[PDB]
RNA sequence: AAUUGAAGAGUUUGAUCAUGGCUCAGAUUGAACGCUGGCGGCAGGCCUAACACAUGCAAGUCGAACGGUAACAGGAAGAAGCUUGCUUCUUUGCUGACGAGUGGCGGACGGGUGAGUAAUGUCUGGGAAACUGCCUGAUGGAGGGGGAUAACUACUGGAAACGGUAGCUAAUACCGCAUAACGUCGCAAGACCAAAGAGGGGGACCUUCGGGCCUCUUGCCAUCGGAUGUGCCCAGAUGGGAUUAGCUAGUAGGUGGGGUAACGGCUCACCUAGGCGACGAUCCCUAGCUGGUCUGAGAGGAUGACCAGCCACACUGGAACUGAGACACGGUCCAGACUCCUACGGGAGGCAGCAGUGGGGAAUAUUGCACAAUGGGCGCAAGCCUGAUGCAGCCAUGCCGCGUGUAUGAAGAAGGCCUUCGGGUUGUAAAGUACUUUCAGCGGGGAGGAAGGGAGUAAAGUUAAUACCUUUGCUCAUUGACGUUACCCGCAGAAGAAGCACCGGCUAACUCCGUGCCAGCAGCCGCGGUAAUACGGAGGGUGCAAGCGUUAAUCGGAAUUACUGGGCGUAAAGCGCACGCAGGCGGUUUGUUAAGUCAGAUGUGAAAUCCCCGGGCUCAACCUGGGAACUGCAUCUGAUACUGGCAAG
């Protein structure tokens, strides 16, 4: 959804009381991907040769709103 | 300092990040800088179809 | 710092000590002899620099003083023991 | 001590090493005393492919300076045994 | 790297066949030459001191096909070899072993040529030689691959190529499809209405 | 032989160290004129041998001290 | 053979010439940004915050120095569930080996960084008063004793970091004693100084049958040499400022004590009153230096990344100890700033090592692989350690190759664009038809970087010995991270692979349309107010091409700081004028001198770079052999016209 790729590097699962470290990640798994530069929420992170995009769940759209200046 | 920007049609306003190029302007005394379109806050000039490369204006999808 | 080459600091440890007891007693000798050269007793500095001696060339040999110095100390102090005394 | 070694002096995948006398205790290709010849671990069989100024090793050899392994197995090869 | 555009035009633009289409007929013309290289190719432009000095040495890297960058190298190695910098520049152009495979006729066009050497299609002195500027010394041979010795590209191309003007710094065959880099060409067997101290003077200013 | 230099005193009361100026002509380094160097050494002389307007020889010498690295040997003129 | 190479143009005016600034064409970059993006080779990659740092790794290693057994194995001062010679428990340090401990060597190397440092450094050249582990050549020593201590053990404190008392033990730990010269002190007579053992094998002979004893290999002490490393001294050269002109008490020298490896105000007392400075001291500001790099015809200017040499620094300030070497990057102590752990009593730490994070920024990479090669630490060795190094990952950042096809193809299709509606152009381009298959892709095979180490066996090498130990042949197994390596051969199919800038003059390239001093362009002059080749689109064209532009930056052009190589009557520029110190310069003859100058000779000017000729990767970049070069410094010896000095005119 940004068409440009990422390198996969280091890897966790926060672990109930430790981030421990992985070399792999399969599916039906979840996890946090060191490093990667620029990945929003939402997009879709698949195989290059394969390429697809994914339904993206929905963005609940703001309600209030307000002026701030920096003080 | 104070900058120019070039190109039909800009954003830009107040609280914009952008980039300065340098280069004067012949007829602003002052204005010693360019902004250079497409590079950070400020949005490339569009439907330019010529020099997009400066105007910051990605190829139109041949 | 947690590398086992601190064992290196406790040792030199060991041997400052050492070296401070040795080298504590070699400069009293030496003190002695010039308290006969500054109080004129002619015998008593011959007395102690002969006490003094195998202590300072041991010392050199030793290595806690190395050569030279052992050597410059009983050099001048005989060029100081027989200027009148 | 002084010794006689190999600094890698190449390319990428395509060494050339010099052989060269200095204080062990200075970098592989850092400050050296001599340069006594190179051995060119490719070369093939061409025109040369190793060269040593045995009389200036022997020379250095002479006043205590050592050999490397792979040096002196170079020498033991470039012959001087008959 | 290649240029890959229409290669009449470029003749077009030179005012000369520069023999981009070597191939068969016309030597040009089914082309109208000159008279049009564009919308406004039809005019007479007294071109300035630059402009010629500019098309003479662009007419020479037209027809060997080598691009800037290399030709630039070309000239600073001309420059610094010994002699007339000028000629020697040509020399070092004529050696590349694409144009040399050309000039022995094992390829119609130079570009023809260039991709015959690009394939792997043609050894030197018993080696196989894969890139087109490879610099040919003298007594070198230049041989057509077995794998593909005279099939229908290469069989035309020696055909057509002897009833050109033909070398003298190296001698072919046609038989085994063999030839031999006698010696360096002179000067004097290779020109036209090309001259140098254009080219020359160009690249020094 | 010594590696020697002459030069005349300058500055006579310090016991047993007598100061020496060495001129020198050298040429600029871009301009090439030959311009004047003088180069003041502090020498040695035991027993006060000399005294300013001495044209005198000296040779350079281990250290006697701070800034004081050359002894007196002969020399030449004297008067005024 | 070998640094053999110098271009101008635009712009002041109505026009001209001159002056003079600004501007442009070239080359270069550790770059960035914008648009675009196929591969490979070699190379480069925090230029800013020397800003703070989670996590892992970056220094260990010897049982052939010592007491040793906790674990691992075998063997067991030898045994079960019985599965009788295959096991897994319990014991034994037996042997392999090895946690912790004493000891030894290393941790002062390797690697990072440019803060500090305008001369406590660096470059070139000289010099005398010094120490120097490991490696080495040589001469002799290697006798005989002694007191301890970790570990360990018994109590005992902590949350942890750490330990506390008491008792015992080994050594190549430690200390006497003997020995004592070609060593130190001394004029001499004389005085005086050291050390250590450990292993492999073995005929007899001997034995508490542990060994003694023999032999071989290592290690220890001492001294004089060598080699390498380092310390110290002098001279010249090494930024800007005078809107910084005075500086200076251990200041300058001497004497005598002390001091260091060593010379020395290095230190201390006394005595002289000096020492530095316009040839720029002092004080400010900036800066690590060189080899070299970039530009330049050169002379110059600019610069100090990558490689190598040198220096300095290791959170900040300061300090010593150990030691051959440190005033120690991954050591110690003290203070500071900061951060972290705490069971609140107390504790811990410094990525400018590699990788990586945060932060700053226009901007700079993977928390990878392997010790296989080279090289370093320890070790007899095997080996172990090694983020040095060798490789791989990432980024078009650069340089160099290569590709993204090749041929054929016309009344010259359509479509677009121009048109005086006759046509012209894009354009042989496309389509179509022959043809090829590099590189990518898929399958096979497959060099080289590997030389060595391990066993065996054969050699007056040894020795008492056919053992042990050393060398070398030969023989048999075997050692790569890269690695699906390079490269080779098969297979399919033009298939997966073109952009960016420009087209008023300089400046290579012209038209229509929109717009109408608007919207905008612009390096410079200047385009735009209705036929705009200058704005925006289009067609066409020129230039570069996996890059192209733009910006930033250095040199060039610039003879525009003019040494080479410029100027001042009116263009900017003669002080209003004289006298005069310092400095610069100096008529004419002889002699002498030999500083400058000249000539020749010898050391030297690191390597890499540049350049020449070759050689090696399919080519090139890249790598490499030898030379030339390094225009310099120093010294000795010469030459005597000119210059300078001295003598007489
Ligand atoms: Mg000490
Ligand atoms: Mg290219
Ligand atoms: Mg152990
Ligand atoms: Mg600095
Ligand atoms: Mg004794
Ligand atoms: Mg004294
Ligand atoms: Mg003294
Ligand atoms: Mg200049
Ligand atoms: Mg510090
Ligand atoms: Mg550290
Ligand atoms: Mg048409
Ligand atoms: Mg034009
Ligand atoms: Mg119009
Ligand atoms: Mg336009
Ligand atoms: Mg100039
Ligand atoms: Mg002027
Ligand atoms: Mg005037
Ligand atoms: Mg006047
Ligand atoms: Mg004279
Ligand atoms: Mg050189």
């Amino acid at each position: 959804v940004k068409a440009a790729r990422e390198r996969f590097g280091r890897i966790v699962q926060m672990h109930a009381n430790k981030r421990e470290e992985i070399k792999e990640v399969r599916a039906g798994d979840i996890a946090a991907a060191i490093g990667l530069k620029d990945v929003t929420t939402g997009d879709t992170l698949c195989d290059p040769d394969a390429p697809i995009i994914l339904e993206r769940m929905e963005f609940p759209e703001p309600v209030i709103s307000i002026a701030v200046e920096p003080k | 300092v104070t900058s120019y920007i070039g190109g039909e049609g800009h954003n830009l306003q107040e609280h914009s990040v952008i980039l300065i190029r340098g280069g004067r302007v012949k007829d602003l005394p002052g204005v010693r800088y360019h902004t250079v379109r497409g590079a950070l806050d400020c949005s490339g000039v569009k439907d330019r179809k010529q020099a997009r490369s400066k105007y910051g204006v990605k190829r139109p999808k041949a | 710092n947690i590398k086992s080459a601190k064992k290196r600091a406790i040792q030199s440890e060991k041997a400052r000590k050492h070296n401070a007891s040795r080298r504590s007693m070699m400069r009293t000798f030496i003190k002695k002899v010039y308290a006969a050269i500054e109080a004129g007793d002619k015998a008593a500095a011959q007395k102690a620099f002969n006490e003094m001696q195998p202590i300072v060339d041991r010392q050199a040999a030793k290595g806690l003083i190395h050569k030279n110095k052992a050597a410059r100390h009983k050099a001048n102090l005989t060029a100081q023991i027989n200027k009148l005394a | 001590m002084v010794t006689i070694r190999l600094a890698r002096h190449g390319a990428k995948k395509r060494p050339f090493y010099q052989v060269v006398v200095a204080d062990s205790r200075n970098a592989r290709n850092g400050r050296f005393i001599e340069r006594v010849g190179f051995f060119n671990p490719i070369a093939s069989e061409k025109e040369e492919g190793t060269r040593l100024d045995l009389d200036r090793i022997a020379h250095w050899v002479g006043q205590g300076a050592t050999i490397s392994d792979r040096v002196a197995a170079l020498i033991k090869e470039v012959n001087k045994a008959a | 790297a290649r240029y890959l555009g229409p290669k009449l035009k470029l003749s077009r633009r030179e005012g000369t066949d520069l023999f981009l289409k070597s191939g068969v007929r016309a030597i040009d013309t089914k082309c109208k030459i000159e008279q049009a290289p564009g919308q406004h190719g039809a005019r007479k432009p007294r071109l300035s001191d630059y402009g010629v000095q500019l098309r003479e040495k662009q007419k020479v890297r037209r027809i060997y096909g080598v691009l800037e960058r290399q030709f630039r190298n070309y000239y600073k190695e001309a420059a610094r070899l010994k002699g007339n910098t000028g000629e020697n520049l040509l020399a070092l152009l004529e050696g590349r072993l694409d144009n040399v495979v050309y000039r022995m006729g094992f390829g119609a066009t130079r570009a023809e040529a260039r991709q015959l050497v690009s394939h792997k299609a043609i050894m030197v002195n018993g080696r196989v030689v894969n890139i087109a500027s490879y610099q040919v010394s003298p007594n070198d041979v230049v041989s057509i691959r077995e794998k593909a010795k005279k099939q229908s590209r290469v069989k035309a191309a020696l055909e057509l190529a002897e009833q050109r003007e033909k070398p003298t710094w190296l001698e072919v065959d046609a038989g085994k499809m063999e030839g031999t880099f006698k010696r360096k060409p002179e000067r004097s067997d290779l020109s036209a209405d090309i001259n140098e101290h254009l080219i020359v003077e160009l690249y020094s200013k | 032989k010594i590696r020697t230099l002459q030069g005349r005193v300058v500055s006579d009361k310090m016991e047993k160290s007598i100061v020496v100026a060495i001129e020198r002509f050298v040429k600029h380094p871009i301009y090439g004129k030959f311009i004047k160097r003088t180069t003041k050494l502090h020498v040695h002389d035991e027993n006060n041998e000399c005294g300013i307007g001495d044209v005198v020889e000296i040779r350079e010498c281990r250290p006697l001290s701070k800034t004081k690295s050359w002894t007196l040997v002969r020399v030449v003129e004297k008067a005024v």
